[PDB]
RNA sequence: UAAGGUGAUAUGAACCGUUAUAACCGGCGAUUUCCGAAUGGGGAAACCCAGUGUGUUUCGACACACUAUCAUUAACUGAAUCCAUAGGUUAAUGAGGCGAACCGGGGGAACUGAAACAUCUAAGUACCCCGAGGAAAAGAAAUCAACCGAGAUUCCCCCAG
RNA sequence: AGGGUGACAGCCCCGUACACAAAAAUGCACAUGCUGUGAGCUCGAUGAGUAGGGCGGGACACGUGGUAUCCUGUCUGAAUA
RNA sequence: UUUUGUAUAAUGGGUCAGCGACUUAUAUUCUGUAGCAAGGUUAACCGAAUAGGGGAGCCGAAGGGAAACCGAGUCUUAACUGGGCGUUAAGUUGCAGGGUAUAGACCCGAAACCCGGUGAUCUAGCCAUGGGCAGGUUGAAGGUUGGGUAACACUAACUGGAGGACCGAACCGACUAAUGUUGAAAAAUUAGCGGAUGACUUGUGGCUGGGGGUGAAAGGCCAAUCAAACCGGGAGAUAGCU
RNA sequence: GUUUAUUAAAAACACAGCACUGUGCAAACACGAAAGUGGACGUAUACGGUGUGACGCCUGCCCGGUGCCGGAAGGUUAAUU
RNA sequence: UGUUCUAACGUUGACCCGUAAUCCGGGUUGCGGACAGUGUCUGGUGGGUAGUUUGACUGGGGCGGUCU
């Protein structure tokens, strides 16, 4: 599914609104990218499907802290 | 992104130099090849 | 003239039988409705 | 608890019982085929076909038990690849399915009304989906108030069509 | 109370008011064990990709309106007593 | 019943029996009636209490002005000889009733729209695997032999057995007519008719699902249903019409 | 050959043949929120789409309109800043 | 104010392993490479699809005429 493994961002629903205010249902998808993250503690690459936002979280917190959070949830990688 | 250089990196600086790099340069090259580390403290 | 019901027990069971009903959520909902109504015969089986 | 009793249509037959093991009622046990989550594999439900271990045989065979999947944990093991990791096997523990409403969440109509119709309405309704509990949810102020003060959340009556 | 009995029964029958009853299992409420759980006090700490913002949408009685407040798909991004 | 008007040859009713259409809740106004009266009345709730408590509120006793504000006045205007609205009428709470509002709102009735399911045992197309095609014709390519050619080409005889080839049963169809039309049959029967080795036909099983399928294309077919299947639901949709 | 099962079998549909056009392969194209699958275990002598409809003789003039293809100087023009 | 590079990313190239496997993953390598592609925003195009509108009077309706 289109779910960020770091943040849990997923598709949300809302409306397209025309100039005449016609509402049609749409989705907003996360900006997801499969990315190979270097885990220097483990000396290997871990691939995560992450939002661009999730990538900024990894930059801020570090991959070790993030993977520990994933292990606590039971999110496997 | 602020990093601390560990190896001498060309067009950047020397060991212990605080430098701002593009996040992609740090994430995909400097950090995985052990040339810099994130400026954590 | 050839009418619409041309019986085949194999096709009957594969199309509408107990195991066909159990194979999908919507088939299991059929069985749930029929049990709730109190049908003597849940399926063609 | 008892002088009656062996459920009904439903008589009969053959019996049981009358001072307490007849029947009847209640507690706790025992037994509880096959299908069904169905779980040893399969399957057109109530069927077909196994493996392994034990025990017993009249050598023909027989009986019993276990053997699903996933998750977590542990042990033993174990690639590409050096260490390793992935992977593999076993064990323990848990889950699974069903159920009328209420409850929280993920999605979410249209007819209709607007005397047409698109904004708007119907309505976050119907419906689909996930999850729970005896209730759920909410909840201990980054809340209101108005210079006076109140003191978490929930529900009812007002405020007010 | 009520029901039954060959028509309408306080006194025919079963009940009813009232008074009693449990070998066994069991809900509950207190009681005291064991097992785990740790209170008190002083000193310190005080939730960041967050608040806030831009863009799109949604929620608020409130339809973007002069529109506060809340949620966030997207891009950003503080001060922290 | 509907109408300007119906014995009307306009509508409806074969008959009987039974059932079958102005309701209910809440708000609001008016009438009647009862209580209390410049007051009237409580809601939730408490209470074993139809009691009693509870006056939070609501309506009324003052209006004028957009409002600040003023107030038996006020607004208007710089200001009224003025002018507008007011002062100069008792209300309120029950109970019964008339109307209105929101609700299915007097009852029955659409064609339709949306949501979730069920259906390819009929039929359309396809996929896999099996089967069928009496009997009779015609005589392509090719071949052999002779003739012919420098060698080809060519040409005759024999052979050979092609084909969405021919005639015609089974089999598959459906052009005409009659019959039948409360049928023998919700599409047939009878006499004739077309194809009949093929783009053929058929058995068994499989796949495609509803704005979707499939279609040698007729809007055809998708279970006697098709310009959007069927079943259940939104649902008592709505019906200025009968 | 095919067709309106059940009032139309035809001059309708199809057809071999013809032409235009797309498509360089992870093809175009189609089914599918996607993964994928068909196209095809094919590869431009191939595949899709469109029109025409054996064969024979042929298929004239118009690019102004609408489309498609190419251009890219200039005008105009979004978010953004 | 050109291109080059590799390290993100792509690979429906090759080989190796999980493995009895034309899926998938991991590894090695080649090729491509900050392009492609996807998210949010945004202009264009958009009967492919959807919801609808498309007046009344009238010597029937339509056409014409009319509407203050
Ligand atoms: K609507
Ligand atoms: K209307
Ligand atoms: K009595
Ligand atoms: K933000
Ligand atoms: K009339
Ligand atoms: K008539
Ligand atoms: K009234
Ligand atoms: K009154
Ligand atoms: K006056
Ligand atoms: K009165
Ligand atoms: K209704
Ligand atoms: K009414
Ligand atoms: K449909
Ligand atoms: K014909
Ligand atoms: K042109
Ligand atoms: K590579
Ligand atoms: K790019
Ligand atoms: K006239
Ligand atoms: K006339
Ligand atoms: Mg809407
Ligand atoms: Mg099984
Ligand atoms: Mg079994
Ligand atoms: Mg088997
Ligand atoms: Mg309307
Ligand atoms: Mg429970
Ligand atoms: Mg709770
Ligand atoms: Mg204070
Ligand atoms: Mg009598
Ligand atoms: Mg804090
Ligand atoms: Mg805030
Ligand atoms: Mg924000
Ligand atoms: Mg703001
Ligand atoms: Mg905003
Ligand atoms: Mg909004
Ligand atoms: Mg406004
Ligand atoms: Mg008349
Ligand atoms: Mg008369
Ligand atoms: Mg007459
Ligand atoms: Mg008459
Ligand atoms: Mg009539
Ligand atoms: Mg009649
Ligand atoms: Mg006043
Ligand atoms: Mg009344
Ligand atoms: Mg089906
Ligand atoms: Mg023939
Ligand atoms: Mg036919
Ligand atoms: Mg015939
Ligand atoms: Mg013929
Ligand atoms: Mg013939
Ligand atoms: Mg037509
Ligand atoms: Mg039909
Ligand atoms: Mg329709
Ligand atoms: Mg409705
Ligand atoms: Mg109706
Ligand atoms: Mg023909
Ligand atoms: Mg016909
Ligand atoms: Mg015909
Ligand atoms: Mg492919
Ligand atoms: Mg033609
Ligand atoms: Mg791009
Ligand atoms: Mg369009
Ligand atoms: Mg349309
Ligand atoms: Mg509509
Ligand atoms: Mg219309
Ligand atoms: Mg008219």
């Amino acid at each position: 599914s289109r779910v960020c493994q770091v943040t849990g961002k997923r598709p949300v629903t809302g409306n397209n609104r025309s100039h005449a205010l016609n509402a049609t249902k749409r989705r907003f998808l996360p900006n997801l990218h499969s990315h190979r993250f270097w885990v220097e503690s483990e000396k290997r690459f871990v691939t995560l499907r992450v939002s661009a936002k999730g990538m900024r979280v990894i930059d801020k917190k570090g991959i070790d802290t993030v993977l520990a959070e994933l292990r606590a949830r039971g999110e496997k990688y | 992104m602020q990093v601390i250089l560990l190896d001498k990196v060309a067009n950047l600086g020397s060991l212990g130099d605080q430098v701002n790099v593009k996040a992609g340069y740090a994430r995909n090259f400097l950090v995985p090849q052990g040339k810099a580390v994130p400026a954590t403290k | 003239m050839k009418r619409t019901f041309q019986p085949s027990v194999l096709k009957r069971n594969r199309s509408h039988g107990f195991r066909a009903r159990m194979a999908t959520k919507n088939g299991r909902q059929v069985l749930a409705r029929r049990r709730a109504k109190g049908r003597a015969r849940l399926t063609v089986s």
